[PDB]
């Protein structure tokens, strides 16, 4: 109880930056990434704002 | 610089790229002479590009600091991307778990280049919208509604039963495959983006791809045979291609994996891709070593390795009587010699420069000549050393060029080996010898 | 599309008789080595002797690896042929006894054959026969189950027991799609058509065109395993949810010291087995080529394991002379190895070629690589491979032909081997470089 | 029943061919001479069969080639059967999972064993009947199988769990069949047809079974959980000695009372002539304990130093293990008894040799060692075989020996040609010239 | 029966003074190392002090295994004698100096007084959520089974008809199989018919169950529940000895210390061995030097005799024993002498009488002969094998031709040697 205090003071999410890679292996596939980046890039979000 | 990489001692000479007429010349992308060298060089890449014969093999010699790992990475460079190059040093081979003879066959396991293709199905751009007339899946017909074909899609018992399973609102572009497989989210569309504020980790939004559904999409790998052999280690032998726990891999997985690519090849789904071993310094190696590879570079897939030492007659490891090179005769017959020669006062000045324009330095003319001198009297690697911290001292002087101020500073505030020794052998009298003889009394 | 200095050298110039020829076969000379190898392929066919061993002797590129691949390739997939050196016996991970036994176990294989009868063809219907019931009770008895089937030109239907009732309840056959049932065996067995395939726009589901050939057919199937695949079948746990296989998967398992007793079991089984005609023993040669650096410990183990029973032949290579024995340099014995195996084991020389034989090895590996070389320039070519060695020639004349290929040309001419002798160096140019340069070269 | 095999060298000589007062043949039972050696090996036989000592050390050496090995492996086989016997050689004595010291105990341990008896009962007869009582898709079931014999008939029952014991098979109405009471195990005799009759006498029979374990197996199965595994796998090492202990006394009190019999071993070590001194004390230790099998020996050397030392103690062994064993030393053969051999390993070859191969084969015998004789025969069989008749002339085996080589002539060829081949300081050439 | 070389000693055979006799219960001379080790005995039933080692020095034949096993069989079969070579020492999983104190703390002895109990009834429901409603012979009484060991009686198949010997402070189940009760199930049912316990299925008793250090050293380390799955995964995630280290040491012997503070339990001294300590290296001496100046370490006893060699693990450290100057001038020599010619005589006899030879006047005095000869292992060897000669030879008695035979056949290492200096080849 001593110690886990400063977790949320200076947590930088390594998942949230895609750096789980070697644990997001079990259920991805080549393609389907590669259609979502290509389908990605702004062109979507950009419009309304 | 495509990743984290700052600076080379080398970095200017990125090829051995021989014109085609493969006649050397005076100067080439940065490196002087070599002119045999680069020519033999040459014949040795293209005998490698050919890709049709195996088992070759050269041997290099020669003082260091000549460029030999140089060359090596040029002849790397030359040879292209897609060809992955086996940065292994002698010290990398005595291994714990990996015994240095396996530990060689993995190198060459790796060494090998090979293609593979492959073709899948899917549909694309399934904004459903289910709406059936609970359960039980009376009258199972699914609305499908991608950019080009909107219409309306019969189901069955593994589909009625199937679009219950991925419980979804049908709002979203999905995909499943035309040739009896499963259904797979791709991600929401933008109109689900505004629905929820922040859309949870799982949830994406993509719009629907602008075209038809059923795609036959074909993908090409270039996996090393290696890597399928830790995939298929175990029953889940995923992990362990980075951990590194292979665990001196059997000969049974070997010719299993030779036989398989034999007939993928027969079979065109598979090609060959040539593959270099580069080790240096080679004599600070084992005589088992050698003898290993005196008879394993003659195999069927034997991709020459690139042997390069430098020291003189004395023993192999492993032995006890004196060797040529420090090599046995069998490996110093089965190969053809590569050797240097000492700098020329001309090739030194242009490295010299080369190198200052490389680190972004400014070379005058009387600094030129007198890094010259030192490289010419010593090796280049001190003058190399001394364009970067003379830089360091003129722009701490407030100025960017280097001349005789910088350079002189250096030079009596770094010293030369010859009269390191001299020094050395002159106070003798603070040092230590082997048996702890210290003269710490100074009165 | 490959050859390192090889594709040339296949069967050894044998014939019937034994008689070896002087330029056939890929070899060339060496005709009491091939007729002494030749000798020893029969031996190795007949399978009466256990453990028996040769030993080469000679110097570089006189036959030694191209003899023990001719042999290899003699074997063909009925026999195995294991290539090894002592230097992978340097194994961290287990002993080396467990090493030698499980090499052992892979030279002995074991040829398994049979053949079961199939029924093919698609249901065409499934009835009840009834009968009245006749003990306790009464109503429904089938006496029997009739199906019919039909594959390709082959229409016939199964009269069998009614019990497959449960295997059409287990299986759940539907009706017309996949049928596999046997005479006494019985039961079916599943695996739709693509007849109905067109009737779901996409589903699961599998399918198959019409079986082909008659309803009832036989199949036979030959596979040549080691005993070894049975002793490490026996020994690794496979399972699932059962705490001893998958706390093994977790653990990763290593080479377990398995224990004799289930090595004699499935020695045991295999011989009655075999001895029922079901199956049949054939063994496997195991090669073991630079051998001087073998230690005194494996000299002893193999001298004791050369009686045993079960033990196939196992060829040995060497090339040393009067030298130290590697291991420790008390025993200074010939060939590396102590006189205690040498006066045990049988002595087979080798020695180089002539300069015709070497030429025509010269020439025959050249027109391999598909490059070639005119009289004016192969006549010195011939001479200097005769002053220098073979290695040398055969491999720098790649470096010939390339230079020519990119000096716009196809032969092989005085100048490019002129130039090609005066760049690259040999073994005796090494120890010149080595004792006259004086700047670290 | 037979263990698979090829034509070994040791698949020539069965047994020692003794007599009542251990008298030595000249040639019987496969042994040819020897006779002191024979009659060493008929007083160790009757003193190990006579179970009253145990831990005695014995050790035999000679000259290379001399039969020690043969007289080994015919005392080991001349022990009878129903017994266990254990043996290793001079490289196995090393492990990872065991330490040295660990591996001679389990070697020590595995040779001695037990035997307990116990009642069993069994039910035979024919299923010629057979009426089950089964719901479809049910958990409540009974079954009336009448298993018979051609004496009686008999319809016996089922209970809570035997329904799927005697149903997990095809179970039909004329099969022979025989199962047990406390387990209920299913055992095909036979089909009746479609071969064996319908069976006669009594439906159940008792009788005795005797089940036979070793130390090291009863030390490992009870120790812990997973040995069972360790049975086989043997992922195990350095058993806890309190878990010895009381399988020892266990075994003591079994035998005082009477329960069990003893089935002692014996472990049997071969080429022993290398091996550590920290071995070397581990036997001394181990040969006065209470509880030890006879445990021979075997040297090829004489005057050397023991592993682990730096004194060339005599027969490669230290004095100490020396004194306290028994020696039984071998001298060379007579070409009798040569000749006897060769003859006798032909035979077993069952290659039908002219007279003069086997002239020859003496002469070989005479000049050089037999076991390269004892290739000779193979390849000049081998070369008459060529030639296709059923005898092997002078011809053969005069080819044979000019094309093949033994120890001295190659190393004379060697001698003479130093350059040629790798010498002690690395040079070997390629060229004629 | 069986006999190897031993079970004729029966004791030192001191007297109320702590004499033993000339020749009584397997033994012949040396006074002087009788005499000290009736000394150490003394010293040892005192149970006062601790941390004193002696060796005894000796010649090959010299009574000294002889006199360790002699105060083995003289401590009495409570208090344990602790056998231990320098071979043993070198272990696999673990460092030589943990084995070392494995085996201090598993030599004293430690009487103790625990409790156990143990339910044993037939099982008359189960109530999963657990109830197990044992019914002994006149008890039925229904525990709760925490989920573990609930999950352990499902794997027991324990049923209507079922008696279950599961252990109350343990926790483990073992069932004791279907009850004979039901006898009436099945005229050739499989499963063995028990009973209903006698008792209350609770039923408890007093047990004298005794742990040595070592022994709750792992009950704690590694425990051992023993049937029950956890207790599975407990003895299967570490099944081996764990390097136990100073603060377990100090926690059990505060634990030790309450236990025997406690009064019931009580403590005992144990005595260990080692023999050849010259081979020993110079590790474990320094360590062991170090380690018994303490206030734990048992008796030990050392057997060794070198003469002017280097110490085993060093080059250059030359003294008698081959043990280190230091432990040397720390420890107790005791003098053993060689056997003589009576005293070989009387081995001989004595050891024909326990291997039941009844080897005459004339034939006993020429094995003696042979046994001042050469070396009295080598006649001691040939009593069982001249006696087997002569019953081959139909000889109830020995005659000199069997003795002659033995010696032509079963040479010593004097008659080799003179073999092994003429020879063509070794
Ligand atoms: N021909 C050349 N052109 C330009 N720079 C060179 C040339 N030859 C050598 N150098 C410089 O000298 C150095 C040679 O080092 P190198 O020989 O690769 O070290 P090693 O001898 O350890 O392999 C390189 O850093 C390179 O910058
Ligand atoms: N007697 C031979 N006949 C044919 N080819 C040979 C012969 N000796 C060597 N070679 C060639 O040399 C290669 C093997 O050389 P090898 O004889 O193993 O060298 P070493 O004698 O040093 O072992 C083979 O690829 C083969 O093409
Ligand atoms: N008297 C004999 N009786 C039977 N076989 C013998 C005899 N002498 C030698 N042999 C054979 O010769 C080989 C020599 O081995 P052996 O004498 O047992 O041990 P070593 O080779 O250590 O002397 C044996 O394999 C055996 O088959
Ligand atoms: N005093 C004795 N009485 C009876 N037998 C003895 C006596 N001393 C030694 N022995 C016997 O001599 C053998 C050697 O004695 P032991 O003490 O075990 O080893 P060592 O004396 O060689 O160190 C033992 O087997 C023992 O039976
Ligand atoms: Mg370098
Ligand atoms: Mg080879
Ligand atoms: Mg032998
Ligand atoms: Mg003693």
């Amino acid at each position: 109880k001593l110690f886990k205090k400063n977790n949320q003071v200076n947590r930088v999410d390594l998942d949230f930056l895609n750096l789980v890679f070697t644990l997001n292996d079990k259920d991805l596939t080549s393609y389907h990434a590669e259609e979502i980046s290509k389908l990605t890039c702004v062109k979507n979000f950009v419009e309304e704002v | 610089l495509k990743s984290l990489s700052l600076i080379a001692a080398h970095s200017h000479i990125t090829g051995l790229g021989l014109d085609e007429n493969l006649q050397p010349r005076p100067t080439s992308e940065g490196m002087v002479g070599q002119l045999q060298a680069r020519r033999a060089a040459g014949v040795i890449l293209k005998m490698v590009q050919n890709g049709t014969i195996a088992g070759r093999a050269v041997l290099v010699a020669g003082p260091p600091s000549t460029g030999k790992t140089a060359l090596a990475m040029g002849v790397s460079q030359s040879l292209g991307k897609d060809v992955p190059f086996t940065a292994i040093a002698g010290s990398e081979i005595f291994s714990l778990e990996l015994s240095k003879t396996e530990a060689l066959t993995q190198a060459f396991r790796k060494s090998i280049g090979i293609k593979i293709k492959e073709e899948t199905e899917l549909i694309e751009g399934e904004v459903v919208e289910i709406q059936i007339d609970t359960g039980g899946h009376k009258q199972g017909k699914l609305t499908i509604k991608t950019t080009d074909m909107e219409t309306i899609y019969e189901l069955g018992n593994k589909m009625i039963d199937g679009l219950t399973k991925e419980k979804v609102l049908a709002g979203d572009v999905i995909s499943i495959d035309k040739a009896s497989g499963k259904i797979t989210k791709l991600g929401r569309s933008f109109a689900r983006s505004r629905d929820y504020d922040a859309m949870g980790a799982d949830t994406r939004f993509v719009q629907c791809p602008e075209g038809e559904l059923q795609k036959r999409k074909t993908v090409v790998h270039t996996v090393s045979l290696h890597e399928i052999d830790v995939i298929n280690s175990r029953t889940q032998g995923f992990l362990a291609l980075f951990t590194g726990d292979t665990g001196e891999i059997r000969s049974e997985v070997r010719d299993q994996i030779n036989t398989k690519v034999a007939e993928w090849k027969e079979e065109g789904k598979a090609e060959i891709v040539p593959g270099v071993l580069f080790i240096d310094e080679v004599h600070m190696l084992d005589i088992e070593c050698f003898s290993f590879i005196n008879r394993a570079l003659e195999d069927e897939f034997a991709p020459i390795v690139m042997m390069a030492t430098n020291r003189g007659v004395s023993k192999t490891r492993g032995t006890n009587y004196k060797s040529p090179h420090g090599l046995p005769l069998d490996l110093l017959d089965r190969s053809i010699i590569i050797t240097t020669k000492s700098y020329n006062e001309q090739e030194i000045k242009t490295i010299l420069s080369i190198r200052a324009q490389e680190e972004e330095v400014e070379l005058s003319s009387d600094a030129l000549d007198l890094l010259t001198k030192t490289g010419v009297e010593t090796s280049l690697r001190y003058s190399s050393n001394l364009i970067s911290v003379a830089q360091q001292i003129a722009m701490k002087r407030k100025n960017n060029t280097v001349e005789v101020e910088d350079v002189k500073r250096a030079y009596l505030l770094f010293l030369d080996s010859a009269r390191s020794v001299k020094y050395v052998q002159e106070n003798e009298s603070q040092y230590i010898d082997d048996q702890g003889n210290v003269q710490i009394s100074i009165a | 599309t490959r050859t390192a200095a090889h594709t040339h050298i296949k069967g050894l110039g044998l014939d019937e008789s034994g008689v070896a020829k002087r330029v056939e076969g890929g070899f060339v000379g060496q005709i009491e080595a091939r007729e002494a190898c030749g000798v020893i392929v029969d031996l190795i066919k007949a399978k009466k002797m256990s453990g028996r061993a040769i030993l080469l002797a000679g110097g570089p590129s006189t036959g030694k690896t191209a003899l023990a691949l001719a042999i290899s390739q003699e074997l063909g997939p009925k026999v195995p042929f294991c290539p090894l050196v002592g230097s992978e016996l340097y194994s961290v991970e287990v002993k080396k006894t467990e090493t030698l036994m499980e090499n052992f176990r892979r030279a002995i294989g074991l040829r398994i054959k049979e053949t079961k009868e199939v029924y093919e063809g698609e249901v065409t219907e499934l009835t009840p026969e009834d009968a009245e019931n006749p003990l306790g009770g009464y109503g429904k008895t089938i006496s029997h189950v009739i199906v019919g089937l039909k594959s390709a030109k082959g229409t016939k239907t199964l009269r069998l027991d009614p019990t497959i009732y449960e295997s059409i309840q287990r299986e759940k056959v539907s009706i017309g799609d996949v049928i596999y049932i046997e005479a006494n065996t019985g039961a079916v067995k599943r695996v739709r058509s693509d007849a109905y395939a067109t009737e779901f726009d996409l589903e699961t589901e599998e399918y198959v065109p019409l079986p082909k050939g008659e309803v009832h057919k036989k199949k036979e199937i030959v596979q040549d395993v080691t005993l070894h695949d049975l002793d490490v079948a026996n020994a690794r746990p496979q399972g699932g949810q059962d705490v001893i296989s998958m706390m093994g998967q977790l653990l990763k398992p290593k080479k377990t010291e398995i224990t004799e007793k289930l090595r004699q079991e499935v020695n045991k089984v295999v011989a009655k087995y075999i001895d029922q005609g079901v199956a049949e023993l054939i063994p496997g040669v195991l090669f073991i080529d630079e051998v001087n650096m073998l230690d005194i410990e494996i000299f002893t183990y193999l001298n004791k394991a050369l009686e045993s029973n079960i033990a196939p032949v196992v060829v040995l290579a060497s090339n040393r002379g009067m030298t130290t024995v590697r291991g420790t340099e008390d025993v200074i014995s010939p060939h590396g190895v102590p006189p205690d195996l040498i006066d045990r084991l049988l002595i087979v020389r080798t020695l180089p070629y002539d300069k015709d034989e070497i030429r025509t090895i010269i020439e025959r590996r050249a027109t391999v690589e598909r490059l070639q070389v005119e009289s004016s320039a192969l006549d010195l070519l011939a001479t200097m491979g005769t002053e220098t060695s073979l290695r040398y020639a055969l491999q720098l004349l790649a470096p010939c032909g390339i230079l020519a290929q990119t000096s716009n040309r196809k032969e092989i001419v005085v100048n490019d081997v002129n130039e090609a002798k005066l760049l690259f160096l040999d073994a005796k140019r090494s120890t010149k470089i080595l004792e006259t340069s004086a700047n670290y070269l």
